[PDB]
RNA sequence: GCGAGAGCUAACUUCCGUAGCCGAGAGGGAAACAACCCAGACCAUCAGCUAAGGUCCCUAAAUGAUCGCUCAGUGGUUAA
RNA sequence: GAUGUCGGCUCGUCGCAUCCUGGGGCUGAAGAAGGUCCCAAGGGUUGGGCUGUUCGCCCAUUAAAGCGGCACGCGAGCUG
RNA sequence: ACCGCUGAAAGCAUCUAAGCGGGAAGCCAGCCCCAAGAUGAGUUCUCCCACUGAAGGUAAGACUCCCGGAAGACC
């Protein structure tokens, strides 16, 4: 349900009760109440909210429509999240709490087409013993006439990351609310300066 | 030499499914969406009827509705099979389980698949198809 | 709706120059005699033998040898092919009778 | 054979498809009998009668006629069954209408009636359970028992009022 | 043929089993030859042999 | 298929006898299918009757009529 | 007028007559530890010495170190 | 699988013949990712309007081109 939008600002070290705990820096600017959406209009709930600020030269009429229907300064981004149902705008502060795990979903760095020993870790061929498929190369691919195919599903070379990665129960170590930012403990997917969404845990977690 | 039609009609009717046995209700609608009970005039052309199905939620079913029914499909992936939707739980979205019984009636070529096009299934009491008034069929034959 | 009953020449009601299969003499007025098998005259149907003591007269119009077809015929492997021409006679007649 | 029913006087029987209803001390009370079996109240004294001399018909009958008994006889006369505990320790109370039993097990073992149920302690080792509907007095004694069926070697467990629980041996 | 020749029979009520049996049951009645036209065209004429063939089976 | 040997009273096995089919046999049935069931294709017809086999919808034709039977999906896979 | 053979490696995927784990009945089942049968195929099923080996014997651990199928799976994928 | 409640065909007994509750790492859902070429092509917000003679100038808007990129073989 609670969530909010942020980018991600970096990694550094920090010691809570005398042990080392490494953070993640993510600002989790303050994002407006764009559409607000109903069940009763919409089919579903949810709410969308914007984040990194853009100049109106920049911006397309119907965007400028869309946000001019709240007013609101208009934003480079727009998410949704089910359930969740504000009132105002949503800074980082009022929603979170020291130590609260929360659900950090990110874009993983894109690693290009990779090989089968990356993108799947296979075992790869022995390097010596006389044998070209040095290494990297996937070996056997099926069966036989019998089953007469390969797999649907199989694993091969692919465009490996670039993906909508979420992690589960990271927790919060610390919340500098006036700056917006907020300190998370281990490491969110993506990339320096990338969008992150933070969001209550997803499991219920006993 | 023999006489063959326009295309130029289409009439709807509305078959209420409520405690029909599925099956016999099947081949009904079955026939009305080909054109068998006008006469069928030419194979070539679907001169058969629009068919809206309503309360396809109560639809009977004898012997076993539970245990006996194990609808199945197949995904394409190894493991894909065990996917057997079966039973009473098709009963939680109804309109699918009529929908495949007259689906597998109508015959598999290219007219089948836009005969599918003609078959109209609400699994309530009410229809939105008003627009196209379409009066009713009923029970049984002869 | 009048036609051929092709299995020689009886049929129902209306009256129009069409093809039969041959009809023995020739020239023309040949008349030929035709017995009902069903009727609609005001739409008023008539039927079965009850009709068919109406008669329908018909003269002969042309005879003819309608369009060319093969007889070609073929089996696998066995070099059996063969081919032929054939070329059926038939005879135009010009509806006129009650 | 089985046919006359011993109706009290505080009891009225309503007719309806064979499905008949019931009020009466503790009303709304209604069983689902099947409809090709004759239902009827010929006057004072209720009874049912078979149709056919078919295998089946005569199961049915047999059935709906212990459950009109049961049914009707459960409201003028109502329901009780007397469980007791047995076994070092074990213990037995009641939070509201909540079962508490405390029997040997790490935790506490509670149970919540199902409507029309009453849980009764009139000793700490006697749980004591009355009610109307005899279907549900008798699921609710056996979740009972459950929580622990007397175990082969001592007897130790849940009974009724005194089961002739068999012994086994030991060492 | 036989396909439209019972879709109009059963329009009247009976089934094309027990319509041309009792056309030919009605003996001299044998027109026979694509009475599928018949059937499609004048509805007039195929209601006096579906009462033709009933009469005959009675 | 029938009658036998060899074989395990196996085999779409092998070797004789006997009838029929395929071999060189198209057509309908048996889902598909040389051998099984019906039946031996001179050519044409937008005519009619039957055979085997069928008559809920794919799919031509009784959701046929009268007595019963099985509540197993037996039907739609063996036995002690 | 060519369907490359044992074994290894690499990838897997399937059956269940279940090696582990999950749930149950009986026990000559006190507890603990087991025996045996019934249900269950989600996932898991170790590293080494000897031998081309498959198997098998050993070492040292494991919850367990399952049995088979897929041209005795896989040489236009590798060895050899 | 198994365990039970009410209970007949048999005035007993029986988890079953109608019916009903419990019960697994398995089934369905819940967790993460893709997804309306779901041709059944879905919903919501916002914009441009009703021109000239199937076209052609144009609106909203895009693209081409440049400089780059924690995007990437090319796209
Ligand atoms: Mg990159
Ligand atoms: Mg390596
Ligand atoms: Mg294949
Ligand atoms: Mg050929
Ligand atoms: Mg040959
Ligand atoms: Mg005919
Ligand atoms: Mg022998
Ligand atoms: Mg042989
Ligand atoms: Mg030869
Ligand atoms: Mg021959
Ligand atoms: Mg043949
Ligand atoms: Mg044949
Ligand atoms: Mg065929
Ligand atoms: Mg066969
Ligand atoms: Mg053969
Ligand atoms: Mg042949
Ligand atoms: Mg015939
Ligand atoms: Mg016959
Ligand atoms: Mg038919
Ligand atoms: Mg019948
Ligand atoms: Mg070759
Ligand atoms: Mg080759
Ligand atoms: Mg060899
Ligand atoms: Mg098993
Ligand atoms: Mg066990
Ligand atoms: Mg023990
Ligand atoms: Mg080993
Ligand atoms: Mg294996
Ligand atoms: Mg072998
Ligand atoms: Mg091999
Ligand atoms: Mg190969
Ligand atoms: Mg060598
Ligand atoms: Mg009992
Ligand atoms: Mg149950
Ligand atoms: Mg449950
Ligand atoms: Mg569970
Ligand atoms: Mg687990
Ligand atoms: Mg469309
Ligand atoms: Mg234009
Ligand atoms: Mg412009």
């Amino acid at each position: 349900m609670k969530g909010i939008l942020g980018t991600k600002i970096g990694m550094t070290q920090i010691w809570k009760n005398d042990r080392a705990i490494p953070v993640t820096v993510v600002l989790a600017g303050p994002c407006p109440i764009v559409q607000r959406k109903t069940a009763q209009t919409d089919g579903y709930e949810a709410v969308q909210i914007g984040y990194a600020p853009k100049a109106e030269r920049k911006v397309n009429k119907p965007m400028q429509g869309h946000f001019a229907k709240a007013g609101v300064a208009p934003t480079r981004i727009l998410r949704e999240f089910r359930g969740f149902a504000p009132d105002g705008d949503s800074v980082n502060v009022d929603i979170f709490a020291e130590g609260e795990k929360i659900d950090a979903t990110g874009t993983s760095k894109g690693k290009g087409t990779q090989g089968v020993m990356k993108r799947w870790n296979f075992a790869g061929g022995p390097a010596s013993h006389g044998s070209k498929k040095w290494h990297r190369r996937p070996g056997s691919i099926g069966q036989r006439k019998t089953p007469g195919r390969v797999y649907k599903g199989k694993r091969m070379a692919g465009h490996m990351g670039m993906e909508r990665v979420t992690v589960q129960n990271l927790e919060v170590v610390e919340i500098r609310a006036g700056e917006n930012l907020i300190l998370v403990k281990g490491a969110i997917p993506g990339a320096n300066g990338g969008l992150v969404v933070l969001r209550s845990a997803a499991k219920a977690s006993a | 030499k023999t006489y063959i039609p326009k295309n130029d009609e289409q009439n709807w009717v509305v078959v209420d499914a409520s405690g029909v046995p599925l099956g016999r209700l099947a081949t009904l609608i079955a026939s009305r969406i080909r054109g068998k009970h006008r006469p069928d005039f030419t194979p070539n052309m679907i001169q058969g009827d629009f068919v809206v199905v309503i309360n396809a939620a109560q639809v009977a079913l004898t012997g076993k509705k539970l245990d006996d029914k194990v609808y199945t499909r197949y995904t394409g992936y190894q493991g894909g099979l065990k996917t057997e939707t079966a039973r009473e739980a098709l009963s939680k979205h109804p309109e699918r389980v009529i929908e495949h019984a007259v689906f597998g009636m109508l015959p598999k070529g290219r007219q089948g698949r836009a005969m599918h096009t003609r078959l109209k299934v609400y699994a309530g009491e009410t229809h939105p198809h008003s627009a196209q008034k379409p009066q009713v069929l009923k029970t049984q034959p002869l | 709706m009048f036609a051929i009953i092709q299995t020689g020449g009886k049929q129902y009601r209306v009256s129009e120059g069409d093809v039969i299969r041959v009809e023995s003499l020739q020239g023309e007025a040949g008349d030929k005699v035709e017995l009902k098998a069903l009727f609609v005259g005001g739409e008023q149907t008539v039927f079965g033998e009850d009709a068919g003591k109406y008669t329908v007269q018909a003269e002969v119009v042309e005879h003819g040898r309608g369009k060319k077809i093969y007889i070609r015929k073929y089996k696998s492997g066995v070099q059996y092919r063969r081919r032929t021409g054939h070329r059926q006679n038939f005879t135009a007649i010009k509806i006129l009778g009650i | 054979g089985k046919q006359p029913i011993a109706v009290p006087s505080g009891v009225t029987v309503n007719a309806q498809d064979g499905v008949f209803k019931v009020k009466g001390p503790k009303g709304e009370l209604t069983v689902p009998y099947n409809t090709e079996l004759t239902v009827r109240q010929d006057g004072d004294q209720l009874l049912v009668e078979r149709p056919s001399d078919a295998q089946k018909h005569r199961a049915l009958h047999g059935l709906t006629r212990t459950l009109v008994a049961n049914a009707v006889k459960g409201v003028s006369d109502g329901y009780t069954i007397n469980l007791e505990l047995r076994g070092v320790g074990f213990r037995a109370k009641l939070t509201g209408k909540a079962l508490e039993m405390n029997i040997g097990y790490s935790h506490p073992v509670i149970i919540e009636p199902p409507a029309g149920v009453t849980f009764a302690v009139p000793e700490p080792t006697r749980i004591d359970v009355s009610g109307i509907d005899k279907q549900l007095v008798g699921q609710v004694a056996a979740n009972v028992r459950k929580v622990r069926k007397p175990d082969a070697y001592h007897g130790k467990g849940v009974r009724f009022v005194g089961e002739q629980i068999a012994l086994k041996a030991g060492k | 043929w036989i396909q439209r020749i019972n879709a109009g029979a059963r329009l009247h009520g009976m089934n094309y089993s027990t319509f041309i049996n009792g056309l030919k049951r009605a003996n001299i009645d044998l027109n026979r030859k694509v009475l599928a036209d018949i059937a499609a065209r004048e509805p007039e004429a195929f209601k006096a042999l579906v009462d033709a063939s009933r009469n005959a089976r009675q």
